[PDB]
């Protein structure tokens, strides 16, 4: 029916491809844990982030030793959490004693 | 398919899974990469709709 | 009368109907544990059921 | 004919085949370990919860804690490993339940082995959050998570 | 994960590089069979004697079980005597229990003989264990690992193939192939060219 | 690729070549947000990568 024609989801602009002056810009250095260095050109008036997902793909921090204490979140839910929220300590300790005397009565008779 | 099977393998190794499930997942990862590089080479060609 | 039929009957190298049925199943279920009730029925499956 | 050795030797030689269908290879893999019953499930779940309490208590007494007795430390690590053995054993036991539930969702959307593996991950979640004191067969509670 | 072009397309290149058959390499990289990637030499060279001593201890304990079987069914067979030749009965029905316990010992010595053959097989495999070998039959590999867990490393799949490519001198292997084409003949020389 | 050529040297690539070719690490099986029709982050079409 129609048509065929299609478009990539994005605009194609055309201006002057000038090279003589630009907006001036800095170069920051981020570092992964495993000794990898990466340089990222940020603009001048730009709040440079402390951590940055690098070209390698693992999370990389900045080479300046500030360490802004990101306060990493809790472990989500463990099997200990799903067990503890449906039982109690004296019951689990009772079962622990039962298996303890079970391996005892197995072993030495 | 490759990204799904790789992420599933990564969560299985992180979670702690028995050996059957992990080796099945690695065989699925192998067959996914094999279909990526050459579908229809080894075994049944991966069909679409 | 058939000389080829009596020749292959002498070169049958297997006696026992179920002894032929198991060969049978091995060649047609390569990768399956055989049993007597399966090869009794699976030959009846392909041509008669 | 149970014996003699030929009718079983054919079975053993048919067990070592290629079977390039990974689906059929996985089914031949999971048909090995045997299906269980209710008292066995109670025993397994008690072993699992005991081992989880054992490793929690060992982590608690490890921090700032105890020069443990040798017997008590040795067999509480025995409990810690035996719980994981019981966990993996129950997972292997109910793999076939996973396949029997995921067999009806094929034919659309995804492949078959992806559905099997996602059912397996749900089965891991179910064996984590299974309770036995309500006194039910395991398949009833695990079917929801699968 | 192995690349498919160096594995599947005939002639296989992993196969010629590692001297493996494709029929058996497909069992490795598709997780169907184990492969031995390393083995200790001198530890096998002296604990071979210590473990064949342990094997003799184990098979003697097996025979302790087996003459327990012999003695127990001997006592039950003299009970068959004392309850078959001590009453009024038929001459063949008094010895159907004689044939019963003897058939029991025949199938029981078949049980003990087959498991002793299993132990003999696993001992022969641990003696002739070498890298680039394939241990099919999962049960044998599991028993072999958890009784002889030192002395070798052996894995399954593409990481094991990677480990083999790590532990592979190409130079001495190449010069061995140069020596085979220097001296060999026939099928060996043709395969030596096709791998060289 | 200005038109100055003397050779074209193929070679079997290594992993240190592959993760040096790349500009990112795709790690999600997503392409395009269904509602805004813009590419996902860390997907198969991410503008960062």
């Amino acid at each position: 029916d129609r048509v065929l024609r299609g478009s990539r989801l994005g605009a194609v602009s055309y201006e002057t491809d000038r090279n003589h002056d630009l907006a001036p810009r800095q170069i920051a250095r981020y570092r992964t844990d495993n000794g990898e260095e990466f340089e990222v050109p940020f603009a001048d008036d730009a709040e440079i982030p402390g951590t940055w997902l690098c070209r390698n793909g693992m999370e990389g921090t900045l080479i300046e030793g500030d360490l802004p204490e990101p306060k990493k979140v809790k472990p989500p839910r463990t099997h200990w959490d799903m067990l503890l929220e449906r039982r109690s300590i004296e019951e689990l300790e009772e079962l622990l004693k039962e298996r303890l005397e079970l391996i005892r009565s197995r072993r030495r008779g | 398919r490759v990204i799904n099977r790789n992420n599933r393998l990564k969560r299985l190794i992180d979670l702690g899974a028995p050996e059957i499930i992990v080796n099945n997942e690695k065989r699925m990862l192998q067959e996914s990469v094999d279909a990526l590089f050459d579908n229809g080479r080894r075994g049944r060609p991966v069909t679409g709709p | 009368f058939s000389e080829i039929m009596r020749s292959t009957l002498e070169k049958d190298n297997t006696v026992g109907t179920d002894e032929a049925l198991l060969d049978i199943y091995r060649k047609l279920r390569p990768g399956e544990p055989p049993t007597k009730e399966s090869a009794q029925t699976l030959l009846e499956n392909l041509f008669f059921k | 004919e149970d014996e003699s050795e030929a009718l079983r030797q054919a079975r053993k030689d048919a067990e070592l085949t290629a079977s390039a269908d990974s689906v059929r290879a996985y089914l031949k893999q999971i048909g090995k370990v045997a299906l269980l019953n209710a008292e066995e499930e109670v025993e397994l779940a008690k072993r699992i919860e005991a081992g989880l309490y054992a490793t929690q208590l060992m982590t608690e007494l490890s921090e700032r804690g105890e020069k443990l007795p040798a017997a008590q430390r040795r067999d509480m690590m025995w409990i810690c490993r035996d719980g994981d053995r019981a966990k993996n054993h129950l997972l292997e036991a109910n793999l076939r339940l996973v396949v029997s539930l995921a067999k009806r969702y094929t034919g659309r959307g995804m492949a078959f082995l992806d559905l099997i593996q996602e059912g397996n991950l749900g089965l891991i979640r179910a064996v984590e959050k299974f309770d036995y004191t309500k006194g039910y067969k395991f398949s009833t509670y695990a079917t929801w998570w699968i | 994960v192995t690349h498919i072009w160096y594995f599947k397309g005939v002639p296989s290149r992993l196969g010629y590089l590692l001297d493996l058959a494709p029929k058996d390499l497909e069992k490795i990289i598709y997780f169907a069979a184990y492969v031995i990637t390393s083995v200790d030499e001198e530890m096998r060279h002296n604990e071979l004697s210590t473990l064949e001593a342990e094997m003799a201890v184990e098979r003697k304990a097996v025979e302790d079980q087996r003459d327990g079987e012999l003695e127990a069914r001997a006592q039950k067979l003299e009970a068959d005597l004392a309850e078959l030749e001590a009453e009024g009965a038929k001459a063949d029905a008094r010895r159907k229990v004689r044939d019963g316990g003897e058939r029991e010992m025949r199938q029981i010595r078949d049980r003990a003989q087959r498991e002793l053959d299993r132990l003999e097989d696993i001992w022969s495999t641990f003696t002739k264990l070498a890298p680039k070998q394939l241990i099919v039959d999962e049960n044998l590999y599991r028993e072999l690992v958890d009784r002889y867990g030192e002395y070798f490393t052996g894995a399954m799949g593409a990481e094991s193939i990677q480990k083999l490519i790590e532990n592979f001198d190409i130079d001495a292997e190449a010069e061995s192939l140069r020596d085979v084409i220097r001296n060999g003949k026939g099928q060996k020389k043709l395969r030596a060219l096709k791998r060289l | 690729d200005v038109n100055f050529f003397d050779e074209l040297r193929i070679g079997l690539a290594t992993a240190e070549d592959i993760r040096q070719w790349s500009y990112g690490e795709v790690k999600k099986p997503e392409t395009i947000n269904y509602r805004t029709l813009k590419p996902e982050k860390d997907g198969l079409f991410c503008e960062k990568i």
